[PDB]
């Protein structure tokens, strides 16, 4: 079985902040990356990604310089820092990973007014 | 529209095909275009490669554990997706670029090209005591990790995806598959003439097949049985060529026909699996894990030798004619004829399966 | 082509029917066929398919041990035997059909026969 | 499981000209396996998409079916006077198939 | 030890 839980997000004004978090559930967690995708509103699904263990920033340069994407190891989690929300920021957010190719959750889901 | 994916165990490797069925035209074949996304977080390694294999699957005879195979090669071939090949220069499809587009730069495009001639994806149906792979001939991709090519692959750190080749009916029918036959007795001087015909040349899996009898019995005999048979021709040239006549359905009608008379009669046979279960050696269409597989789709072949298992289609039309007389039971009385037809896929106007 | 029901009418609680569906046009060997109830002012719901070209039936599980599907491929003709009827089972009893290879949803259907338990 | 086929709205009222939009969620993932039908009162059910957005031969090109992962979409771009009638949706990848409770459109 | 069943992802339109 495999387990997966966006954690948080909801209602969020402009210029405000948030944090997420994910944990995948049953794989031996020793090597790995952290294949984080997310989407849009009737959309493509793309990637925003980065956070193998040993010292990884990586992005897509959309959304650069504000997100402090951050792992962990005995929870066995990924984190998710965001600031000063866009309209384009305001998505469907995913917590994959290709390790067993994981089928996404549901999503967490913000606003931006 | 959708495209297929599979990861390895590790997670390193995930492959992309745009899809599973492969047409197969007279001579060209549709390319292999795919993409593999390597995780450079991961990556060190410094050479990931992709292989096709093209193998034969089959069963030890003297082994008793069901479902154990080894699989001889007919065709392989690899490509080197990272870094892209000195040497390999080729154009992406519409479908790879989307690919690129979706994936980012991670995403290595891989195209393989089928040469002509081999052998399509056919499945042996197993026997009642089987229950593992599949035995016949089938593909694989098999997209891995390592720092050469001699070593052996760990199966964590790799993926394998099975593909079909497929063949769908011409287009233009062929003529009409007919035949007749003349049997002359030595004591007789009346022949003996039988003739038959198919309505038409390509027919479709589960298709009804009529079949225009007309007896012309010029003799003092009698017809006593008419003995209607499709069988299925399956030819396998591999180690040494072997061949078998297997009948796959069948109707025996009691019409007689009297001497000095005429006889016309529509009989209608369909070939189908239902009453097949328990038969073994049958050729079925490739199967993806172990789901139920129609009957084999008739082979096209180029006028040379191929490789493989080559299947074919003849209808058989028997009389059991009495004995007695001068020759007793010395002189077989038996007349068959023969009757070549096309058993294909109509083209999907729509979508692949 | 033509698809046609029939053996409807009115029963007692309890009673049989035997509902016939006689193809013409096409084939049995290379169409599957299907029996898809109606409530009155409910829902579509399966019950029944043949696949004479694999000998394979399927239930809904509602009529699992009471219900009975077959068929005459020298009559083009499928049949369904129904035993044990209770009043939810009163619906309109359509005969379907669909392409063996392959399905490509429900394309003819017969006009129907009223069951009223 | 039997595979729940959410269909909504269970009913809903347009004009004529107006584009209707009939959402149907599967419970589980489906692949490309989903129908839909017209059927009028009365009347024998009528095909309308099969393999999720492929027009059946036959039907009016105003009719177009999409898939967004395990959300369906049937469109009737420009309505015309005979497409009032009960709509069902349809899963066919697993078994028992099971169908959607249906959507009534009106005048 | 094991192997993942052969799945299915999305691809844009253009």
């Amino acid at each position: 079985q495999v387990q997966l839980q966006e954690s948080g997000g909801g209602l969020v004004q402009a210029g405000g902040s948030l944090r997420l978090s994910c944990v995948v559930s049953g794989f031996f967690f020793d090597t790995v990356t952290m294949a984080w995708y997310r989407r849009a509103p009737g959309k493509h699904r793309e990637l925003v990604a980065s956070a193998t263990a040993g010292g990884t920033t990586t992005y897509a340069d959309s959304v650069k310089d504000r997100f402090t994407i951050s792992r962990d190891n005995a929870k066995n989690t990924v984190y998710l820092q965001m600031n000063s929300l866009k309209p384009e920021d305001t998505a469907v957010y995913y917590c994959n990973t290709f390790v067993r190719s994981l089928s996404w959750g549901q999503g967490t889901q913000v606003t931006v007014s | 529209t959708r495209v297929f994916k599979k990861a390895s165990p590790n997670g390193k490797l995930t492959v992309y095909l745009g899809k599973r069925d492969f047409v197969d035209h007279i001579d060209l074949v549709e390319p292999v275009d795919g993409v593999v996304l390597v995780d450079p977080e991961y990556l060190k390694e410094r050479r990931v490669y992709v292989t096709l294999t093209c193998a034969f699957r089959y069963g030890r005879e003297d082994l008793d554990v069901l479902g154990l195979t080894f699989r001889k090669d007919l065709f392989v071939a690899n490509v080197q997706s990272f870094p892209p090949a000195p040497e390999d220069k080729k154009p992406l499809t519409r479908l790879q670029e989307r690919l690129i587009k979706k994936l980012g730069e991670h995403a290595y495009p891989f195209t393989f090209e089928i040469p002509p001639n081999l052998p399509c994806s056919v499945t042996l149906q197993p026997g009642p005591e089987d229950t593992g792979k599949a035995c016949g001939v089938d593909y694989e991709v098999k997209a891995f990790c390592a720092e050469n090519l001699e070593e052996k692959i760990h199966k964590r750190n790799s993926v394998r995806l099975v593909i079909r080749k497929v063949q769908y009916a011409p287009e233009r029918p062929g003529p009409q598959p007919t035949a007749e036959t003349t049997r002359q007795f030595l004591m007789s001087d009346k022949p003996l003439h039988l003739e038959a015909s198919l309505d038409k040349e390509i027919y479709y899996h589960g298709e009804p097949i009529s079949v225009n009898v007309h007896v012309t019995n010029n003799t003092n005999k009698t017809v006593k049985k008419i003995k209607i048979s499709v069988r299925q021709y399956a030819d396998i040239c591999l180690f040494n060529t072997a061949q078998y006549k297997c009948p796959v359905a069948m109707e025996e009608a009691d019409d007689t026909v009297a001497p000095s008379s005429t006889f016309c009669k529509v009989y209608t046979l369909t070939p189908f699996l239902a009453n097949n279960r328990e038969k073994r050696g049958l050729a079925l269409d490739g199967k993806l894990k172990h789901e139920d597989t129609n009957l084999a789709s008739s082979t096209l072949l180029r006028e040379r030798e191929i490789l493989g298992i080559i299947v074919s289609y003849k209808v058989k039309v028997k009389l059991v004619v009495s004995r007695g007389g001068l020759l007793g039971d010395l002189a077989s009385s038996d007349v068959a004829v023969e009757l070549p037809f096309t058993l294909m896929h109509p083209k999907p106007k729509e979508e692949p399966p | 082509v033509q698809l046609v029901e029939s053996g409807g009418g009115l029963v007692q609680p309890g009673g049989s029917l035997r509902l016939s569906c006689a193809a013409s046009g096409f084939n049995v060997y290379s169409s599957s066929i299907h029996w898809v109830r109606q409530a009155p002012g409910k829902g579509l719901e399966w019950v029944a398919s043949i696949s004479s070209y694999y000998g394979y039936t399927y239930y809904a599980d509602s009529v699992k041990g009471r219900f009975t599907i077959s068929a005459d491929t020298s009559k083009n003709t499928a049949y369904l035997q129904m035993n044990s009827l209770r009043a939810e089972d009163t619906a309109v009893y359509y005969c379907a059909r669909s392409r063996q290879f392959w399905y490509s949803g429900l394309d003819y259907w017969g006009q129907g026969t009223l069951v009223t338990v | 499981s039997d595979i729940q086929m959410t269909q909504s709205p269970s009913s809903l009222s347009a004009s004529v000209g107006d584009r209707v939009t009939i959402t149907c969620r599967a419970s589980q993932s489906v692949s490309s396996a989903v129908a839909w039908y017209q059927q009028k009162p009365g009347k024998a059910p009528k095909l309308l998409i099969y393999s999720a957005s492929s027009l059946y031969s036959g039907v009016p090109s105003r009719f177009s079916g999409s898939r967004s992962g395990t959300d369906f979409t049937l469109t009737i771009s420009s309505l015309q006077p005979e497409d009032f009638a009960t709509y069902y949706c349809q899963q066919y990848k697993y078994v028992p198939v099971t169908f959607g409770q249906g959507t009534k459109v009106e005048i | 030890d094991e192997s993942c069943t052969t799945a299915s992802s999305s691809l844009a339109k253009d």
